[PDB]
């Protein structure tokens, strides 16, 4: 890194663990309706 | 570096048919998704100054608060404008340049020589490419060349009354908000040309200024050479977590 | 919108707003401020004087050159 | 080299509307966009003409500030006016307004 | 007369500097001006009158 | 069917369409009779007396 | 979808754009059947009964 007393990489890293996720398309025609318990086929 | 991970998109699960139901397949496909990293790091920026002590005995007035000026605000000039429009080869890219490379620059009717001006639905259609990145409205910031703000002003749409409210041009002046969304005006937008650009809508969350140094002096007097040099230096970048949420217009070519 | 077959019903000049609306003759070829306003590209926002202000220039930059 | 020269006329024709007032800011430029750090100063017969103004004069295309309704067109796009008299006379060329910064 | 200085335009900071670290260059390329005097004057004006 | 009346933002909420009877006409009542005389050319539509 | 009625200068708080069922018409309660006759060339669309 340009100067006397360097370091190997990944250490020249923060690594965060922060786990970041886009916008994700919305969902909406899911849960709108109603459920009909049905317990037979 | 700072490397944050982005967690994978989304997988879809298999519609299992009767067939199937106790035969291994029973249970769909496997849904996996890998962890992917984003990184970050940082350009440097710098100036340097000399007053050489003759002058400051020569001249009249000290002559030191302008270097200081002078080289704080051009980190400021040159942040500015590289974060605006940076090649990104060496300075930040910006929010210019990073929309021309996610085919974002949305031509538009907008006309230079005049002829159509920049009126407020040409800002605001430019809303559609930032895409889902764009429906909330309250996380958005619009930037606009001062050419624009003067168009946006005789814009014949914003004024009346009875076509904004009591915020109408003719009645007020000074357009502030456009379809909802805040307008800010800025001069560093490059100048008025066919294409060129004069407003971009940045999805502000997505973009960090990685810093890594700030902006610090330091006088190294130069004897010897009779000068004290002030060496202003700093380091920051502008980049964004995910590849979309800037969509910049550009006057019609 | 269509100044020319206006023209056969008035003339030259226009009414005053009340009668273009209420003739007849007129309602088929304009009828009400709605059609006017649309055809102007105004809106119901613009004062209705000034979709018809702007309707009577049209009539009259319109009219066969003579 | 700011004489921005309108399309208004001398001898009526067109009047001086309003909306050519303010057209007059760009010319100012970088300096013009702030709008209360500015001054308009009219001429007379362009206060009586931008009275006569289709634009300010309706509580629609204005607001209660219209002129059928109030007679003074005391802000025009923005910008206080302030009438004086000393212009020079109107005729061609000639100045209506000027914007500056104080 | 009155002579003001007035600063001159933006310099603008090395946006660069590199991989260069460590080197001359890290320091960028001066940001330098020149202050632009500018005048000022008075003209004077009378009248007169004889009570 | 005047186009003139059917607005509220025309009149008021006196107007046609929100309400359908013209009841007040520029500042005078409207009182309907039909013993006029039966519409023809010429004919009398309206009276304003100063009762 | 009469352009007459959609607006809020065109109306009042009851316009379409803002609400969607045209419940008044120029004075005139709005009530729909079905049971008028198909619609064709001719046909009948309102009747306006007299109670």
């Amino acid at each position: 890194s340009s100067s006397v007393e360097v370091s190997s990489e990944s250490y020249e890293t923060i690594f965060s663990q922060r786990i970041i996720r886009d916008l994700q398309k919305e969902l909406v025609v899911g849960a709108l309706f109603e459920e009909l318990p049905m317990s037979s086929k | 570096i700072l490397t944050m991970l982005v967690e994978p998109d989304a997988g879809k699960a298999t519609w299992v048919a009767a067939s199937t139901y106790g035969t291994d397949t029973t249970t769909g496909e496997e849904v996996k998704g890998a962890l992917k990293e984003i990184h970050f790091s940082t350009y440097k920026l710098a100036a340097k100054s000399f007053i050489t002590d003759e002058t400051e005995e020569d001249a009249i007035f000290s002559l030191l608060p302008l270097l200081r000026k002078r080289l704080i605000e051009a980190h400021a000039v040159s942040i500015e404008e590289a974060f605006m429009t940076g090649d990104g080869s060496g300075k930040p890219k910006g929010l210019l340049t990073l929309a021309s490379e996610d085919s974002a620059k949305v031509v538009t009717e907008a006309k230079a020589d005049g002829s159509v001006l920049v009126t407020a639905k040409t800002i605001s259609k430019l809303r559609r490419k930032l895409g889902r990145h764009g429906l909330k409205l309250s996380k958005l910031v619009l930037i606009v060349s001062m050419d624009a703000y003067y168009d946006l002003l005789e814009d014949e749409e914003w004024q009346d009354v009875a076509q904004v409210g009591n915020d109408s041009v003719k009645l007020q002046g000074q357009v502030g908000r456009i379809y909802g969304l805040p307008v800010v005006v800025s001069e560093y937008f490059p100048a008025k040309a066919n294409s060129a650009e004069f407003a971009v809508i940045v999805y502000k969350d997505n973009f960090v200024m990685p810093r890594q140094r700030a902006v610090t002096v330091e006088r190294e007097r130069q004897a010897g050479k009779q000068r004290d040099a002030y060496y202003v230096t700093q380091r920051v970048n502008l980049q964004r977590y995910f590849a979309n949420g800037v969509v910049s217009g550009t006057y019609a070519a | 919108i269509d100044y020319s077959g206006l023209r056969t019903i008035f003339g030259e000049k226009l009414p005053e707003s009340h009668i273009f609306f209420a003739t007849v003759a007129a309602h088929k070829y304009v009828p009400s401020y709605a059609f006017l306003r649309r055809e102007l590209g105004l809106s119901s926002a613009h004062t209705n004087r000034k979709v018809w202000k702007k309707f009577v220039e049209a009539y009259g930059k319109a009219i066969p050159p003579a």
